[PDB]
């Protein structure tokens, strides 16, 4: 309900809060395809900023992986990628950051 | 124009004609600009450029742009193209300056466009000055646009360690 409605019940501000929370929660509650499905959408919206949250939430999530995620988790960041300079940069950088640590290690430091 | 035997001169006479444009009507003007761009094998250029600069001054003036603004953007496009081909010069520096003066996004977008481009183009030298120029501009200024500007530039970085 939240997901859907909020989508078409708007307000960016809400998203900030919820994002943050969601950010922690991920794969302890599974339903991956859906959740992904959502996540993509959330990003769908413009705003470098709106887009950005899906990646950040993801870090706790990614790290944990779910009912299918690690392989693919690795595949995805690749599949979804962006320019728009500082938006480019965000993709690049997260990557670059990613680039910079053994992704397993990477996850551990950053997450905390 | 498909008199592709296309004589030198003719291209050249344009400016004269173009002068008339100062008695505006953008829409007409606009048609001109496209038209204009074409002839230049990166030449009859300077005289023009100069003239452009004249335009530029003219553009300053006191203005109450409403139509001409548009023109400016266009001009810049028209202008942009040339440069690609060309080796260009001080004139260009001036845009940079000019741009600093200005206050609306579309230009920033162009600028940015330039950011991109230039990032590709790198013969560099100019940039550095400009970067300086910019440094001034920057010091000299505040805004989201700027704020954004900083970001990329910052991103860019080099010397004066």
């Amino acid at each position: 309900h939240l997901c859907e409605f909020i989508e078409d019940c708007e307000f960016t501000v809400l998203a900030t809060r919820i994002l943050h929370l969601l950010g922690q929660e991920g794969p302890k509650t599974n339903n991956p395809s859906k959740y992904i499905r959502f996540i993509y959408n959330r990003v769908v919206l413009e705003h470098e900023e709106v887009r950005a949250g899906a990646v950040s939430a993801l870090a706790k999530f990614g790290a944990q992986n779910e009912e299918m995620l690690p392989s693919i988790l690795v595949l995805l960041k690749r599949c979804v990628m962006d320019d728009d300079n500082e938006v480019r940069d965000r993709a690049t950088f997260y990557l670059n950051v990613l680039e910079q640590k053994q992704k397993a290690l990477n996850a551990g430091y950053i997450l905390n | 124009k498909e008199h592709p035997a296309h004589e030198r001169v003719l291209q050249d006479l344009v400016m004269d004609i173009l002068r008339v444009l100062s008695t505006p009507d953008l829409e007409v003007r606009k048609k001109t600009l496209q038209l204009a761009l074409d002839l230049v094998s990166s030449r009859n250029v300077e005289e023009l450029v100069i003239v452009l600069k004249k335009e530029v001054i003219k553009t300053n003036n006191v203005s109450e742009h409403e139509d001409t603004d548009k023109y400016r953007q266009l001009l810049v496009r028209t202008l942009h193209s040339c440069s690609v081909r060309f080796p260009d010069m001080a004139a260009n520096v001036i845009p940079v300056l000019m741009e600093f003066l200005s206050d609306s996004n579309e230009a920033a977008a162009a600028d940015v466009l330039e950011f991109v481009r230039e990032a590709i183009q790198r013969f560099d030298n100019l940039r550095m000055l400009i970067v300086e120029k910019m440094l001034e501009v920057f010091h000299a200024i505040k805004s989201v646009k700027i704020y954004r500007g900083a970001l990329w530039i910052l991103g860019e970085y080099c010397s004066t360690k």
